[PDB]
């Protein structure tokens, strides 16, 4: 998702922490990345109790229709946009909300 | 859950 603030393209994970951190490592604070390790994957970075936790998202097939996913398929996104803003609100497996937009 | 991840 290019036009989202939230989305920081092809940094690294140290990039990632660091901007973070910078931040004040406030808790909620988020951004997105694409995976390096993953190739047409991404990964949510997410600031909780003063540590940054790293979720990998996948992308995947369903009847040959493509969504992503952060949990191995038991919930699915149609894109990072859903992803992002279903988990504003709600925790699913994330140890807390989204709720603040690292700066691109 | 996924190895280097913190995925559940
Ligand atoms: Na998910």
């Amino acid at each position: 998702h290019r036009t989202q603030l939230w989305f920081h393209g092809r940094i690294s994970r140290e990039e990632s922490q660091r901007l973070i951190g910078q931040q004040g490592l406030v808790d909620g604070l988020f951004l997105v990345r694409e995976s390096q390790r993953n190739p047409q994957g991404f990964v949510l970075s997410l600031c909780h109790l003063q540590k940054v936790k790293h979720y990998l998202i996948l992308p995947s097939e369903e009847e040959g229709r493509l969504y992503f996913s952060m949990d191995d398929g038991q919930t699915r996104f149609t894109d990072l946009l859903q992803l992002v803003e279903f988990h504003q609100l709600n925790r699913g497996i994330l140890p807390c909300l989204l709720r603040h937009c690292c700066t691109r | 859950s996924f190895e280097g991840y913190d995925n559940s």
